[PDB]
């Protein structure tokens, strides 16, 4: 659902993500037995910055300033697909024929009678925690120092779970529970 | 690895120790993860750290992410019906592979239920 | 739910292949028939180790041309020699047609199906092969029932396969009636490859044989004279040739059937040979005496 990206290696330690590689070799081979195709699944890795409020293991809702250009990291659309295309195409075919069958006669007598990268603009915009966040966009993210939620040590500048210390526990924080809690 | 966690036994703030735990699991090999948890158990290290290094926290966290933020096309359902035939072995497979990747990491049964004849 | 109904990749050994081109091609126009001897392993790997020609018959190929009397008799001879292995199918040759089964050859297939359910029917067209190995295909029955209830997809589950496409009438007849085709593959050992090329001592003995010197003279004379003729034409090529549009140039200066290029080719062949000729003669003279 447009939320995963495939990681080649761990970029933080400069060392192979093992699980991914084994996925890809097994994926290539599929001429022989098509269900080898499913091993592409294991290479998917999700990408998001996820704050963790204390050691409670709950996700705070808070936001971070991101100096970037919005258009760049607009959340990719819902596609048209083939179904949407048929409807839209056939609508155009109708109109197009009709048009010219009337326009030609009417007109005569009418009168007579880039930067792959655009940085992220210096403009700030707030990005919610635990949303789909591109690798490039993650760089600009900086935790708000006024705000209660600050990482124990400075932000990686990359997607992944980063644990925050909460200055005030007194002040209720809006929370999104983990899934295990929902089922009970 | 063990020695690092002996340093933070003394410098034990659970916010700091946990953070370092997340970084480690993303990076390191499963084989390492196994050997480390046995050793730390006998260290009698903090059982908070032990939980992360199992990898179960991270799993839940990513499931909530995928539920909330999935964006699905309705056009896959219809495309599958129209062009492709779920009887033919090649054609039936391609759809399963594309759909499987689509709804990944989250239970989804909308597709199953709708393309139930297919 | 039910059966895959899978069709074997028919693994044809080189020895079997060579007897098929020999007996069939030579025997044109009269058709020839015979059994295939092999071993069946897996559910997709049939190794056809050997073939033989069953004694000719004037009914050519028919249900009754083939016989158990012939089958048994031949088997018994090979039985003693310990080279006996189970019948994995039957071949016959169509020298006048492409690869497909007559209405009759299906009936013939049907008796061998009852014998062994992995029985193949292989139609060999050898005269209208220009590489030998091409236009020979292996087949297996599919029931009349199978076509109705749609059991053609199952057989090729999870495999790219080859479904043959030559002959449009005769093929589509075969594809939707006579039989289902899947890929046919040739395998051989690297002991045998050595035998097929054949090493000889006369490959190298011919390299120290010094052919007569009348023949060196002729080559010297000839090659040089020839390039004198196309060297006039070359002068013509480059007289102007620098005005626009490349196509225009190639018709006017006759750069079609290129004279520059032909000069180079004649030059290279002779140049190469005259160097072999000095090289052999020098080796011969000291080495002997």
């Amino acid at each position: 659902g447009r939320n995963v990206t495939i990681q080649l290696e761990n970029a933080d330690t400069g060392t192979l993500d093992t699980k991914s590689v084994v996925g890809l070799v097994m994926f290539s081979q599929f001429w022989y037995w098509f269900p080898l195709a499913h091993f592409l699944s294991l290479s998917f890795t999700p990408t998001t910055v996820i704050g963790i409020r204390g050691s409670d293991q709950a996700i705070p809702k808070f936001q971070m300033n991101c100096y970037a250009k919005e258009d760049a990291f607009s959340y990719p659309r819902m596609y048209e697909e083939a179904s949407g295309k048929e409807v839209e195409k056939v609508a155009t075919a109708v109109l197009s024929t009709t048009a010219r069958a009337k326009a030609r006669a009417k007109k005569t007598k009418k009168e007579k009678g880039e930067f792959y990268k655009n940085k992220y603009s210096s403009k700030p915009y707030k990005v919610d925690n635990m949303t789909r966040i591109l690798p490039q966009q993650s760089r600009y993210i900086s935790f708000i120092k006024d705000d209660r939620f600050v990482p124990v040590r400075k932000f990686k500048g990359n997607n992944g779970v980063v644990v925050l210390r909460d200055r005030e526990p007194k002040e209720p924080v809006a929370l999104i529970e983990t899934v295990r809690q929902m089922k009970d | 690895a063990l020695q690092l966690f002996k340093k933070l036994k003394e410098e034990n703030d659970e916010g700091l120790s946990a953070q370092i735990a997340f970084d480690l699991v993303s990076s390191a090999s499963q084989q390492l993860l196994e050997i480390l948890v046995t050793e730390l158990t006998a260290q009698g290290y903090d059982p908070a750290l032990l939980n992360i290094l199992s990898g179960l926290p991270t799993c839940d966290y990513y499931n909530t992410f995928l539920l909330n933020n999935k964006n699905i096309d309705i056009g896959l359902l219809n495309k599958s019906k129209s062009s492709l035939d779920g009887k033919f072995s090649l054609f039936h497979t391609a759809v399963s592979v594309a759909n499987g990747f689509m709804h990944a990491g989250t239970t989804d049964n909308s597709f199953i239920k709708a393309n139930l004849p297919w | 739910t039910g059966r895959d109904d899978t069709k074997e990749t028919v693994y044809i050994s080189s020895i079997a292949l060579l007897k098929m081109l020999k007996h069939g091609r030579a025997g044109v126009p009269m058709e020839v028939m015979g059994l295939m001897l092999g071993e069946f392993v897996d559910d997709y790997t049939v190794n056809v180790v050997d073939v033989f020609a069953m004694p000719q018959s004037g009914t050519g190929v028919s249900v009754e041309a083939v016989d158990d009397v012939f089958q048994a008799k031949m088997m018994d001879m090979l039985k003693q020699t310990g080279r006996d292995q189970m019948v994995v199918g039957w071949y016959h040759s169509h020298p006048g047609f492409g690869c497909w089964l007559s209405s009759v050859d299906v009936n013939t297939q049907k008796s061998f199906e009852q014998l062994n359910s992995r029985a193949v029917a292989v139609v060999v067209d050898p005269i209208q092969s220009v590489k030998g190995k091409v236009v020979i295909d292996a087949f297996r029955l599919i029931d009349t029932g199978a076509l109705i209830n749609n059991l053609e997809p199952r057989q090729t589950t999870s495999n790219t396969g080859l479904l043959n496409k030559a002959n449009i009438q005769a093929l589509i007849h075969g594809l939707n009636r006579h039989y289902y085709s899947l890929n046919i593959d040739y395998h051989k050992t690297a002991k045998e490859t050595k035998m097929l090329m054949n090493l000889h001592k006369e490959q190298w003995q011919s390299g120290l044989k010094m052919y007569d010197y009348e023949e060196k003279e002729e080559s010297n004379l000839a090659a040089t004279k020839s390039m004198v003729k196309i060297a006039e034409q070359y002068s013509k090529r480059i007289e102007e040739e620098k005005e626009l549009t490349e196509e225009e140039l190639k018709t006017r200066y006759v750069g079609r059937q290129d004279p520059k290029k032909h000069l180079s080719e004649t030059a290279d062949e002779t140049l190469e040979n005259n160097i072999v000729s000095v090289l052999t003669a020098g080796v011969n003279s000291v080495a002997i005496k």
